[PDB]
């Protein structure tokens, strides 16, 4: 009949409506382009996977299965797209229907699986309501139809006659051959796929694949005369047996019974509640006040019923309404015109003594668990009204494990309510749901809606909370199950349970002991083969002890889902959007934050907040811990001694914990913490696991909680007046001494801490943190220790891009961490608000510091101005998106080393790799990650919400650095933003990185704050005519330079008189212009220049620069870089007036070293000398140098010459390093030999080169193998050296023989500080560099020490001999 | 450690299977009991003081009494079967296995060489002898010089071998810490009898059962080179 | 009541705006080899850099992966 035609729309659900714009605001993604990609994947996925009905996923009971490894985090809950036809796929949490195709991936906050369904394919047989033969997720093969067909004691007697009725055997079940249901004695009814039993009139349905009708009928029905006379009693005996599920009933336990109701057809429009059904609406609208408009016939027929509260009707499909009932009004016009979405309107509108004893009391209970009294259980605690009917449609998460073998499995519960037989027990921790779901299936039960169930004559829930060990049944039952003290006896109760037997089923809450037990009960557990009565107990792990004996298995409460918590939050809430969205954001960052709510109570927790601050659109992520342990006083409190002692002894046992990252604990460790195991209170915090173990442990709940726990003690340590438990709180807060681990590690430790209230602690916390990032020892101590990220995923990936940053660009490192440590003080101080006695701290701690711009944005800035005129500067970025093309390889590398090639043998061979496959792999990884960042949106700066908002008078920002990079045009909103900042500072620097024509849009900030301008340096930037005028009308530029293509000959230089203030000048031009050509006479005069770094060519007799430093006694830094020059020694004797000289670097062809070396002694401020380049062909000059060298104690960075002079007298440079305590960086250049290298080792044991950082070693063609052996094994003490590189050009290769690779690895260990190895062009085989591979693992330094061994030389290497 | 009295020596011979190195090597000479039941009970006594070291994890706790212990005391290893505890033995005890004066390897499995070749420290002797060996691969010398690094002395035997012949001057090579060479019953060339003359650094040469007679530049033609020879 | 964020934002820009620094460095390097294409220490500093910028790209190349299919599960829920 064509089941469905198998649904294509085009294939383009698309699903989205450009919703996502107000997203981006969360994500700084554009979530629009995001949105596409994923559509994109989708349409591929569809048309790699099997359409068409599947009748294995007929049975909703069986959709509902296959969502057990459905994933935590979404917005739909399984029970209500199973319900919706839907069956979950193995395919990226896709669904598909089971009549239908439609492959729908995903799931919305405004839209239902059912809504989605009908709306990508309205012609689906299911939703339309056809025969397709679903099953309800509780039902039964035994129908009780009640009809009986033609004669068929003599129609139905031959096979012929049976088959022949199997005419219209449905397509849907045509697994089955009607041949072998005819040869059981089967015939066709007529209905969906029922077939009655032609002499047994017993009759059943919902088939499958695969059953055999042989068995079937042995199971149900075994005395039927046709099946004893065709089958053995033994084969009918194993075929029951053989059968799976029910225990001990057959066809006449679902037949017969006292809670029978006929159900419609399983149709698609019935989410999830008992009210879908419209006898159940109907009949139940009984204590309806006669208010007007009493049609409750039709009312029922608008899909509405009775909450129990005064006028409020409900509609099972979309929530409580219609309040106050408006007299007169109809039903159907005012429920869609409230609700004018509703699924259910938009379908309508496509449309024996003891016997009668037993039976009286039947009627008794029903009635007691239909009532609006019993239903809406207090869930969530919401209230007395607000009818809360469509929340129950969350279940729990069970599993089935072994008492004897470690054997657990997933359970739904129409799998678990098919199971019951004689004693079983739900175990969970405090707060799970068990009680709740105890009450739900009394409730099912009475309904009568929910076959399965159906065949208990009797449900009593009891709690066994106070019943005295010696109260009979009739005694309790009455109590608490019926209204008064009569209908039963205790001899009537008795005579009836040992009658209905298998029939009869206990529900037994609050559970303790065995012995504080009725003893009428007792020996239903003990004893229960006497009388097979059904027992279901609830209880905590924290007992479970006592009931273990008299089990098989265990029903154990897991984790309640997430997906659960957003379907309550979203049903409840709703009306603030703004606030839900941010919810499901942030626990989709943090992915193990899912893990807090994981029992129900803490769900509860969150309402209860969310309930009182309804319009607050913000989310709060520690509001449901302090949520949590208020409501913790409300159950059962005793404040004085109980409550504050138990959670200030489990909040030592926390706070103990969390610093040994132990996070589970034995008994001797709670002990010592003064914890009552055995307290009721101390349950609610922490439960104990005695499972088949040797010994048992405790675990707190959900381990964020625990950290709770620990941050709330540390406050009561902290701000406690007694001495002897007060300065343990320093004890613990000093445990914190690590910068990197106070931005990952302990952040919600620290955030949890900055949010609880306090007195003392406030100061005594933000004195710590702001001393932490203070001093460059503890601001540089990179420590971790790896085991509080074993349990946190979010954490590992943070960390993993701070370890690069830091190797990058420590700079940007110490002040993104300085600046965030910053925050969390001020924020402590604010929320504790203590910000009186904090201040001192901060403004301590400002001095000398720099910040960004969005650092002005915090309140303190505007509470305490004056701090501003702390601060060394503001950094003020921006970088738009320019485009820099890329690296260019193998344009250059290609046309250098041909020719030179080495010969490297077999085993040594992989030293060189080729250039092709490097550039291939790096150019597919890095347009991976620019796919990515074009989809991120800067933000321009939010400069309002207290932005230095002084509407500034007295205080001005002390200097803006601004920093312009990869940048063209600025909008609008840019221009308002730079000349509200530029104006607000004293100093501006401009940095102008590849920015052309940037210095043209924002003139007319420049042109208002010209005076205010201090630097100007120019990059690879074009100038323009425009631009240049601009720049000479900035008469207070301090510092200027150029590092770069200025080759448009203008008058930048021809007017260099203007600038009379400049006293730092920087040119370096790739293009040769000679410059000082152009530059006027008057320049050299009056300047009194700090800083010359110039690239100047083909000048002769450059009176110009010696004037200029003549007549600049303030001279700092020297750099020349130049071809032939000329009376050098005339500027060597200049220099000699420079007092004030640290850094002098020569590096080109004009140096005469003899000129430099007479003028040298008078230099004695110099921190670095660079001579790099330079030659010293001659003994007596070298030594004379030497000695000089001695003289210098300030160097710290000493950079050698080359050339004979230095090679024949090495040894002396070397030896007096000595006396030169301050050396961080040291480079030699072809000047060692064998004999001279060791000597530096030497030193190094002597006492110096003890804070040395970098040693350069490319001398390498001088010295042999044994000279690095003999090195090595010399190299003891250098606890500051950071880089070592012992490197060799690859036309001369060293291979390395085992006695010397051997050496190295254990050299390494014994440079602790050591993070960078450079070993080019030396040769080592698999087994070698293995070694080195494993030597990293127990280097101080892992994670960081990086070995660099291998050439990317762009040509293959002679691999023969 | 204060122990140094053997005991009773009779019986328990049959430990460690090769009784006389597998019926081949040592003459009629060094037969006396003790000479060799001596050794035997010292390796019975020093794995029992690996075993009392590793049931007491006690770690670095008592580097001092587990190293003043085996000091002076030998150790022999089977290449061919090297028990877990001697990597626990050399990995958590150093300073302890290089106060040890032998540690003898009898012969190339991965075994061996992962076991010596690390960056630990150096063994104050080690010693190889080779007994099976109808043929030397390249591969073989590579990671056999791997086993020779882990040592300040050593010394090398090479027995009843002839896959050595003609490559013996590319494993001596490699060896710049050798003292004492043995060789017995190797159809050695003269480019190997050359490279023996050449170890200057070298105190004892022992040769058995050379055949060659014609020495043109051999052994015997000068050996007036290893002139720190004294056995 | 400024926002009081209590994380670590920005850093992924943090880290990417580093490695654009390499990438300049090393069209840099390639010029000072390009004008001396015989300097064994300009070829040295050349590929020492260019290591670096290849080791890093490799590293951001994951992250960014990761983060990236983070992301994309949290509009697919909202959607
Ligand atoms: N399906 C559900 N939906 C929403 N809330 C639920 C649900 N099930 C349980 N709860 C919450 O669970 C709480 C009861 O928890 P639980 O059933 O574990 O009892 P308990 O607190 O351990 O004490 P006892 O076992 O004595 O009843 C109720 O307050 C209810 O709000
Ligand atoms: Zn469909
Ligand atoms: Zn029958
Ligand atoms: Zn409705």
């Amino acid at each position: 009949m064509a089941t469905q035609q198998k649904a294509s729309d085009e294939r383009i659900s698309q699903f989205d409506h450009n919703l996502l714009p107000e997203l981006s605001a969360l994500l700084g993604l554009d979530a629009v382009q995001l949105a596409k990609e994923l559509e994109e994947e989708e349409q591929k996925e569809r048309a790699k996977m099997q359409k068409g009905y599947n009748s294995q996923m007929r049975s909703e009971a069986k959709r509902l299965k296959t969502f057990v490894t459905y994933e935590p985090y979404s917005s739909w809950i399984p029970q209500e797209m199973a319900a919706a036809g839907f069956y979950f796929t193995g395919v990226k949490s896709g669904i598909q229907c089971f009549c239908c195709s439609l492959i729908l991936f995903g799931a919305g906050l405004t839209r239902l699986p059912i809504e989605d369904h009908k709306r990508f394919h309205p012609d689906c047989g299911f939703l339309l309501n056809k025969d397709v033969g679903n099953i309800a997720k509780y039902d039964i093969r035994v129908k009780n139809l009640k009809s009986r067909l033609r004669g068929g004691k003599m129609r139905y007697q031959e096979e012929e006659a049976r088959l022949a009725s199997f005419r219209n055997w449905p397509f849907y079940v045509q697994g089955i051959s009607p041949c072998v249901l005819s040869e059981a004695g089967f015939v066709f009814t007529g209905k969906q796929d029922t077939v009655q039993c032609f002499s047994c009139g017993g009759c059943l349905g919902n088939w499958e694949e695969g059953d055999d009708p042989w068995k079937e009928h042995a199971k149900w029905f075994p005395k039927c005369e046709f099946l004893r006379s065709k089958k053995s009693s033994e084969e009918i005996t194993q075929y029951i047996q053989s059968y799976k599920g029910f225990v001990d009933i057959t066809g006449e336990h679902f037949v017969n019974s006292w809670v029978q109701r006929e159900l419609p057809m399983a149709s698609a429009y019935c989410n999830d509640s008992i009210f879908a059904y419209e006898e159940l609406r109907l009949d139940s609208f009984k204590d309806w006040p006669r208010e007007s408009a009493v049609g409750v016939a039709a009312l029922a027929k608008a899909g509405l019923f009775y909450t129990g509260i005064k006028d409020i009707v409900q509609c099972f499909s979309c929530g409580g309404c219609l309040e106050k009932w408006q007299e007169g009004d109809d039903p159907l016009d005012d429920h869609t015109r409230c609700f004018p979405n509703c699924p259910f309107l938009q379908n309508m509108k496509s449309s024996a003594q003891w016997f009668q004893e037993a039976k009286n009391l039947n009627e008794q209970l029903r009635a007691a668990y239909t009532s609006a009294s019993f239903r809406h259980m207090s869930l969530l605690d919401i209230s007395s009204d607000l009818a809360t009917d469509h929340l129950l449609g969350c279940d729990l998460s069970i599993a089935s494990k072994h008492i004897s073998k470690p054997v657990q499995e997933p359970l739904v519960l129409p799998e678990v309510f098919g199971n019951l037989n004689s004693v079983m027990c739900v175990e969970g921790e405090a707060g799970s749901g068990k009680t709740v779901l105890l009450k739900k299936i009394a409730f099912l039960w009475a309904s009568g809606c929910c076959p399965l169930l159906n065949r208990f004559q009797l449900v009593f829930y009891l709690s066994l909370s106070s019943t005295r060990p010696d109260e009979g049944l009739a005694s309790i039952i009455c109590d608490q199950l019926l209204e008064k003290e009569g209908s039963v006896t205790e001899m009537c109760v008795r005579n009836i349970i040992q009658q209905l037997k298998n029939q009869v089923l206990f529900l037994l809450d609050d559970y303790k002991e065995i012995c504080s037990i009725p003893q009428v009960i007792g020996k239903l557990i003990q004893k229960n083969h006497l009388s097979r009565t059904c027992l279901l107990i609830a209880v905590r792990t924290n007992r479970a002890r006592d009931i273990r004996r008299y089990l098989e298995t265990i029903l154990e409460i897991k984790a309640f889902p997430f997906y659960n918590t957003v379907c309550i939050l979203r049903k409840l809430f709703s009306h603030n959007m703004t606030r839900l969205r941010k919810f499901m954001v942030y626990f989709g960052k943090n992915q193990s934050l899912q893990k807090i709510q994981k029992t129900p109570l803490f769900v509860a927790a969150i309402c209860a907040h969310w309930f009182q601050y309804p319009f607050d659109p913000s989310f709060d992520d520690v509001a449901v811990f302090k949520s949590y342990m208020e409501r913790l006083s409300l159950r059962n409190k005793a404040t004085a001694e109980i409550l504050k002692a138990t959670v200030s002894s489990c909040g030592e046992l926390a706070l103990k914990g969390f610093f040994s990252c132990c996070f589970e604990f034995n008994d001797d460790d709670l002990a010592e913490a003064g914890v009552d195991e055995d307290e009721d209170l101390t349950m609610c915090l922490m439960s104990k696991f005695t499972a088949q173990r040797l010994r048992p442990f405790y675990r707190f709940l959900s381990p964020a909680f625990q950290e709770f726990l620990a941050g709330m003690r540390l406050i009561e340590l902290l701000d406690s007046d007694r001495q002897e438990h007060q300065d343990l709180g320093l004890y613990h807060l000093k445990q914190i001494n690590s910068p990197m681990m106070t931005v990952s590690a302990y952040n919600n430790f620290l955030n949890y801490v900055s949010s609880l209230p306090s007195t003392k602690a406030g100061p005594k916390i933000v004195s710590h943190l702001l001393h932490l990032v203070d001093n460059k020892e503890s601001l540089e101590n990179i420590s971790e220790n790896d085991d509080y990220l074993k349990h946190q995923p979010e954490i590992s990936l943070q960390m993993q891009l701070l370890r690069g940053l830091w190797q990058i660009c420590p700079q940007a490192y110490f002040s993104m961490v300085s600046e965030h440590l910053l925050v969390l003080a001020l924020k402590t101080a604010y929320q504790s608000n203590t910000v009186a006695a904090c201040s001192p701290f901060v403004l301590q701690f400002l001095q000398g510091r720099t910040l960004t711009l969005g650092a002005l944005n915090l309140q303190y800035f505007f509470d305490h101005p004056e701090s501003l005129s702390l601060l060394r500067s503001i950094h003020f970025p921006i970088r738009g998106n320019k485009t820099s093309p890329r690296a260019h390889f193998s344009v250059l590398e290609t046309c250098f080393d041909k020719s030179q090639v080495p010969t490297i043998d077999q085993d040594y061979a992989s030293a060189f790799e080729p250039m092709n496959e490097w550039e291939r792999n790096l150019a597919e990884k890095e347009d991976n990650v620019k796919s990515y960042m074009d989809m991120q949106r800067r933000a321009s700066p939010d400069l309002s919400t207290g932005y230095w908002k002084l509407s500034p008078k007295q205080y001005k920002i002390p200097c803006l650095e601004v920093d312009v990079n990869d940048i063209d045009v600025v909008g609008q909103d840019m221009l308002e933003i730079l000349m509200t900042v530029f104006s607000a500072s004293q100093r501006i620097e401009l940095h102008l990185n590849h920015s052309r024509g940037f210095i043209e849009s924002i003139r007319p900030a420049l042109e208002l704050s010209k005076a205010s301008v201090t630097k100007c340096s120019i990059s690879k930037l074009e100038l323009s005519a425009a631009e240049q005028e601009l720049l000479l009308t900035l008469p207070s530029l301090e510092s200027l330079e150029v590092s770069g293509t200025i080759q448009s000959q203008d008058q930048i230089f021809p007017n260099l008189d203007k600038f009379l203030c400049l006293k730092e000048l920087s040119v370096d031009l790739e293009g040769n212009i000679n410059v000082f050509s152009v530059i006027p006479e008057e320049f050299p005069n009056f300047h009194h220049m700090e800083k010359l770094l110039i690239q100047i060519s083909a000048e002769y007799d450059p009176s110009k620069l010696v004037k200029l430093i003549q007549n600049s006694p303030n001279l700092h830094v020297f750099h020349l870089k130049c071809n032939f020059f000329s009376d050098f020694g005339s500027l060597m004797t200049m220099l000699v007036s420079c007092k004030k000289l640290t850094e002098i670097k020569f590096s080109d062809s004009f140096f005469q070293a003899v000129p430099f070396v007479a003028s040298l002694p008078n230099f004695i401020s110099l921190k670095i000398l660079n001579l790099e380049g330079q030659q010293f062909p001659d003994e007596e000059t070298s030594e004379k140098f030497a000695y000089i060298l001695g003289s210098l104690s300030n160097l710290e960075e000493l950079i050698l010459p080359t050339g004979d002079g230095i090679y024949r007298v090495a040894k002396l440079i070397i030896q007096q390093c000595q006396q030169l305590h301050c050396l961080r960086v040291l480079s030699f250049f072809k000047t060692l030999n064998d004999d001279s290298v060791v000597e530096i080792a030497k030193v190094a044991i002597s006492g110096g080169f003890q804070k040395l950082e970098n040693l350069k070693l490319s001398i390498n063609h001088k010295i042999t193998e044994e000279g690095y052996r003999n090195f090595f094994q010399a190299l003891d003490n250098m606890p500051n050296l950071q880089e070592l590189d012992i490197s060799r050009h690859f036309t001369e290769c060293i291979k390395a023989q085992a006695t010397t690779v051997k050496s190295l690895s254990q050299c390494v260990l014994r440079l602790p500080r050591l993070i960078r190895l450079n070993m080019l062009s030396w040769l080592l085989d698999a087994d070698d560099i293995a070694l080195l591979n494993v030597m990293k693992e127990r280097h101080p330094q892992s994670k960081y020490l990086t070995i660099l061994q291998k050439w990317i030389l762009p040509f293959s290497p002679i691999i023969q001999k | 450690a204060a122990v140094y009295q053997h005991g009773c020596l009779l019986g328990l011979s049959i430990a460690k299977r090769p009784l006389w190195r597998q019926e081949s090597l040592q003459s009629v000479k060094n037969t006396t009991e003790q000479e060799i039941l001596k050794a035997i009970n010292i390796n019975s006594f020093v794995e029992c003081g690996i075993h009392l070291y590793q049931e007491s994890t006690s770690k670095s706790a008592l580097s001092q009494e587990f190293e003043a212990f085996f000091q002076g005391k030998s150790l022999y290893i089977n290449s061919g079967n090297i028990p877990d505890y001697l990597f626990d033995f050399f990995e958590h005890l150093p300073n302890c296995a290089s106060a040890l004066d032998f540690i003898k390897l009898d012969f190339i499995p991965s075994r061996a060489v992962s076991l010596f070749f690390n960056w630990k420290q150096e063994f104050r002797t080690l010693e190889v002898t080779l007994r099976d060996f109808s043929k030397l691969n390249k591969q073989d010398i590579r990671y056999l010089g791997k086993i020779f690094s882990s040592a300040t002395s050593l010394r090398l035997q090479i027995k009843r071998c002839a896959g050595v012949a003609g490559s013996l001057s590319l494993v001596l090579s490699t060896c710049k810490n050798i003292y004492s060479l043995m060789v017995e019953a190797s159809p050695l060339t003269i480019e190997d009898e050359r490279h023996i003359t050449s170890v200057t650094n070298l105190k004892t040469l022992s040769i058995h059962d050379l055949q060659n007679q014609r020495l043109p530049g051999g052994l015997t033609d000068s050996l007036g080179n290893l002139k720190n020879l004294t056995k | 009541d400024y926002e009081w964020s209590g994380y670590l934002t920005g850093i992924g820009r943090a880290f990417d705006t580093g490695v654009k620094d390499l990438n300049q460095q090393l069209q840099d390097a390639q010029a000072n080899l390009t004008k001396n294409p015989s300097d064994p220490t300009a070829l040295a500093n050349y590929q020492m850099i260019m290591s670096e910028y290849n080791l890093y790209r490799n590293a951001q190349s994951s992250a960014v992966k990761s983060m990236k299919d983070i992301d994309s599960s949290i509009v697919s829920n909202f959607r």
